[PDB]
């Protein structure tokens, strides 16, 4: 199928209307980042020639 | 099958026709001794950067 990008939404805009939140939710997002590889060294004479 | 390593005893159970063991990346990890049919583990002789 041809994929949908999301729900289409006419924001209820007019020159004299504002929307204000009457309440909130605390959220705890988890973000995961790589920092370091496994350190390697190769004796290239031992690899090439055994 | 030539090599160089610390031969040891092992608990590996080769099938009666099998002669050599290999690890995941082709490297030999064991051999059956051809006279007394025990399975020797092979581990390389110790090496490292100085
Ligand atoms: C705010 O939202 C929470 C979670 O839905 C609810 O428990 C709480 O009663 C709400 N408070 C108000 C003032 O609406
Ligand atoms: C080789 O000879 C020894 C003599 O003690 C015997 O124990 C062993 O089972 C023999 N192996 C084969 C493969 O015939």
């Amino acid at each position: 199928y041809t994929m949908s990008l999301g729900v289409e939404n006419s924001v209820a805009y007019s020159n004299n209307s504002i929307a204000i939140p009457t309440n909130f939710t605390i959220s705890v997002t988890t973000e995961i980042l790589p920092v370091s590889m496994t350190k390697t060294s190769v004796d290239c004479t031992m690899y090439i020639c055994g | 099958l030539t090599g160089t390593g610390v031969l040891t005893e092992s608990n590996k159970k080769f099938l009666p026709f099998q002669q050599f063991g290999r690890d995941i990346a082709d490297t030999t990890d064991a051999v059956r001794d051809p006279q007394t049919l025990e399975i020797l583990d092979i581990t390389p002789c110790s090496f490292g950067g100085v």
